[PDB]
RNA sequence: GUAGCGGCGAGCGAAACGGGAAGAGCCCAAACCAACAAGCUUGUUGGGGUUGUAGGACUCCGAUAUGGUAGUCUGUUAGUAUAGUUGAAGGAUUUGGAAAAUUCCGCUAAAGAGGGUGAAAGCCCCGUAGACGAAAUGCUGACAACACCUAGGAGGAUCCUGAGUACGGCGGAACACGAGAAAUUCCGUCGGAAUCCGCGGGGACCAUCCCGCAAGGCUAAAUACUCCCUAGUGACCGAUAGUGAACCAGUACCGUGAGGGAAAGGUGAAAAGCACCCCGGAAGGGGAGUGAAAUAGAUCCUGAAACCGUGUGCCUACAACAAGUCAAAGCUCGUUAAUGAGUGAUGGCGUGCCUUUUGUAGAAUGAACCGGCGAGUUACGAUUGCAUGCGAGGUUAAGUCGAAGAGACGGAGCCGCAGCGAAAGCGAGUCUGAAUAGGGCGAAUGAGUAUGUAGUCGUAGACCCGAAACCAUGUGAUCUA
RNA sequence: GGUAGCGGAGAAAUUCCAAACGAACUUGGAGAUAGCUGGUUCUCUCCGAAAUAGCUUUAGGGCUAGCCUCGGAAUUGAGAA
RNA sequence: GGUGUAGUGGUAGGAGAGCGUUCUAAGGGCGUUGAAGGUCGAUCGUGAGGACGGCUGGAGCGCUUAGAAGUGAGAAUGCCG
RNA sequence: UGAAAUUUUAGUACCUGUGAAGAUGCAGGUUACCCGCGACAGGACGGAAAGACCCCAUGGAGCUUUACUGUAGUUUGAUAU
């Protein structure tokens, strides 16, 4: 979700991972994911996004 | 879907046919044009509609009619979509906007008589269709002209 | 860019329900007294444009 | 690609409405007043005034405020540009000349962008994330300062409101509009108004109505482009490519001159660029060394083909050969181990490839050979097939936000759902017609639309090469007349 | 030293104007246009023509039809012998 | 997948299905224990073409799926060498 | 010391005939051991020049005129000065 700004630095190093906001998330994003780790806020902004 | 395992629909995407790259192919050396000739030639052909100097069937045939400057084209709307609506309700050109149903009014709504209808309605219009203002009657509706 | 409609075809021409094309008849200019009146009488009827004219001139007036 | 224009041909082709980006309004001339000088008006300066729901002057009143600026090398301040500083984490093992590669255990990450390092490095170096930094000069924004604009109400009796102007004739031109019925706008020539009871426009023209107020000026933003500088990006090129130019390129060279215009990148990790010896006058070699490699030795990575040469397994000096193919003795050799390989006496059959043609071995065309380069592509539209989504509906365009993305919003607009008629108009009908007749076109008898993809077409150079030529700038009388 | 190309000069030949002058040379419009000639690069499978009619300032070009190909619809089956 | 019947010359040309080249994405790999490239071989497939081994070579390159094309040359009195 | 035009590959005979109708290359027959050097020019429809003659293109250019349409100049009138 907007704002988690320290968990999206801590994550978006590593090699394996891809972070995007719930706002903004893609077809190609969500495919080449092998798995998606999504926190509660976030899935409830998707939802209400679409 | 994977990135490694994408399959297209079958017969949504064709493969380019490539003239002038081997006889095999069927499209080699001539690449489908023929042998001499204009059309055979690069930027060759006629324009449109030319017929080789003969005259030209639009030359043969008479000009006819004007357009009416103050001509009025009107949205048509037939007694099947008003079925679409509730007994005594009041249908209005903004009410069949926003139904989506005359998306472009044009000169007005003129409303005619080619379904049966069914719902007692209050229809306003630009115009009615003698049938269709007998329609509107019978079934205990209304019809007023804006 | 656009492409464009042939002005005398549009001016010629109407394009009917059925997607055909309906127009004039030739001859019904002047020099009526070298036609049979039953000629001038079946000529001031309209037409449709014959099947191998329409293929050759219906690019001309796909947006008419 | 509509309304229109057009030897009504070829073609040319709007604008308003609607949706958006950006937004801002202001100054004079004149009337009038005052000052100055001359010669009661007549020039200069100042004040006043800037308009169409008419405005202003002028005459009464009341206010001497309220707000604003598209002004300034005026200062103060903040930021920013032009150098920089800091910036985590790895040792061994195997191969190897060399470790970043392999294996084993670890470590860092707001840094796993990238580049270099003796091969491919998150932890070796330069960097990156992040943090920090400006003496000096620019630039931007704010603050203040200065500067400059800023009035309300009421009456019209009169005065003012852009003249050789508007407009008209004639001749041209611009408006999509080629004189056409022609508005509107501009130029040349001639004629030539009104002025508020006035004037212009609403596509000839008149009347009514509506809208506006010319013949004066200024005005930021949204828009167009990149010689340059900075930081980047690429299903862009990789030395015949990419700029003509990766290299001392607009150079060499060519021409009197304008002008035209090339070729040419790669040793190795590191020059460690072969001390010394031998043949030779040298060149160039053979040793000896450097190197992992010298058949990497500077014509230097790789090193193809044409072309040339050496050695030889087989054949060949009675033979007429598009040169091969089919059959085949002999000899030679032993492979992706296959009812093998090379050569081939001899016998059968047999006139190349391409182009263009009724027909070509053709004595018709093209190619000396080898190598490289070299021709249906893209953009915007039309239409058909195929596919997907939705479906009597489909769909957004510009634009805003966003990573040069997706996506969201944006319904203006476009196609379809009703046709018929030249049109008024009518409408599942309509047109013709006197007709409830007949007939034409339509409905009964329904699928479209957005996108992808492919075929074809249109506008574009439009599959590639090729004229004699035409036109517009320039350079040439050092040859020759 | 003068005369420069829509030109100059010419005891006159279409004669000269920087080794090709019935209109110099260079650059640009420009990738002029070319109904003409030449060329147009991989493979296999299915099918497979035409060199005719009509009209054409048309005749070695073009357009419609005829002949080929691919898809589709429907039939009281309409084709061939 | 099997049986049967029938069919399978072909220029212009139409339809269909494929080979190979460069690059992009994803996945999965290969490489100083030697990649690409070059060369040789008596190898495999119906075709374009694909492997495998020897030698040379010295650092990048395949494979599967999908995508995009400056994607295939023997001829143009083609251009350069 | 050291080129050039030309050149599809060539192990490159004669006669008669055949053929796109004039053959070194095809048919029949005949002739001919292999490789050269010095000479000739019958043939390779020999090389050189995309024939200039002829025809065609709805090509070009220069020239002519009582071809068409324009036009510089010259002239005449109205009008302004
Ligand atoms: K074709
Ligand atoms: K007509
Ligand atoms: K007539
Ligand atoms: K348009
Ligand atoms: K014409
Ligand atoms: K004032
Ligand atoms: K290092
Ligand atoms: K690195
Ligand atoms: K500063
Ligand atoms: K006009
Ligand atoms: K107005
Ligand atoms: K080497
Ligand atoms: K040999
Ligand atoms: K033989
Ligand atoms: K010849
Ligand atoms: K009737
Ligand atoms: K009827
Ligand atoms: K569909
Ligand atoms: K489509
Ligand atoms: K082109
Ligand atoms: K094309
Ligand atoms: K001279
Ligand atoms: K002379
Ligand atoms: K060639
Ligand atoms: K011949
Ligand atoms: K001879
Ligand atoms: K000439
Ligand atoms: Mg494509
Ligand atoms: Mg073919
Ligand atoms: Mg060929
Ligand atoms: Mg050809
Ligand atoms: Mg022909
Ligand atoms: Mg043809
Ligand atoms: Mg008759
Ligand atoms: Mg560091
Ligand atoms: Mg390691
Ligand atoms: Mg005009
Ligand atoms: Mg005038
Ligand atoms: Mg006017
Ligand atoms: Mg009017
Ligand atoms: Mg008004
Ligand atoms: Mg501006
Ligand atoms: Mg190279
Ligand atoms: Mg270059
Ligand atoms: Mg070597
Ligand atoms: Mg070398
Ligand atoms: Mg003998
Ligand atoms: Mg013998
Ligand atoms: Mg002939
Ligand atoms: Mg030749
Ligand atoms: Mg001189
Ligand atoms: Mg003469
Ligand atoms: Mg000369
Ligand atoms: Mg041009
Ligand atoms: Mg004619
Ligand atoms: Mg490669
Ligand atoms: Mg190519
Ligand atoms: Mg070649
Ligand atoms: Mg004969
Ligand atoms: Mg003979
Ligand atoms: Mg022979
Ligand atoms: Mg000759
Ligand atoms: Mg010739």
């Amino acid at each position: 979700e907007n704002g988690n700004d320290f968990a999206a630095l801590s994550a978006r190093n590593l090699p394996n991972v891809s972070v995007v906001t719930s706002d903004n998330v893609s077809v190609l994003d969500v495919v080449s994911a092998n798995k998606v780790l999504a926190t509660q806020t976030a899935l409830t902004q998707i939802e209400e996004v679409l | 879907m994977k990135l490694h395992e994408l399959k297209p629909a079958e017969g949504s995407r064709q493969v380019r046919n490539r003239v002038g790259r081997g006889t095999s192919s069927g499209n080699g050396k001539t690449a489908g044009r023929g042998q001499k000739g204009q059309k055979a030639r690069s930027g060759g052909g006629v324009r449109l509609g030319f017929e080789g100097g003969q005259t030209p069937l639009f030359r043969r045939l008479p000009k006819r009619g004007f357009t009416n400057i103050n001509r009025k084209d009107y949205a048509v709307v037939n007694l099947d979509t008003l079925n679409r609506f509730e007994d005594g309700t009041e249908v209005t050109p903004v009410v069949l906007k926003e139904a989506g149903i005359v998306k472009n009014e044009k000169a007005g709504i003129k409303v005619l008589a080619d379904g049966e209808l069914t719902k007692k309605l209050t229809v306003k219009a630009a115009k009615f269709s003698k049938s269709a203002q007998e329609a509107i009657e019978a079934a205990g509706g209304s019809i007023e002209v804006i | 860019p656009k492409q464009k409609t042939h002005r005398g075809l549009a001016k010629r021409v109407k394009r009917t329900g059925g997607g055909g094309l309906k127009r004039g008849r030739a001859f019904t200019s002047h020099r009526f007294h070298g036609k049979t009146k039953k000629q001038r009488r079946q000529l001031r009827k309209a037409s449709m444009v014959a099947k191998g004219d329409y293929k050759r001139i219906r690019q001309q007036l796909a947006r008419m």
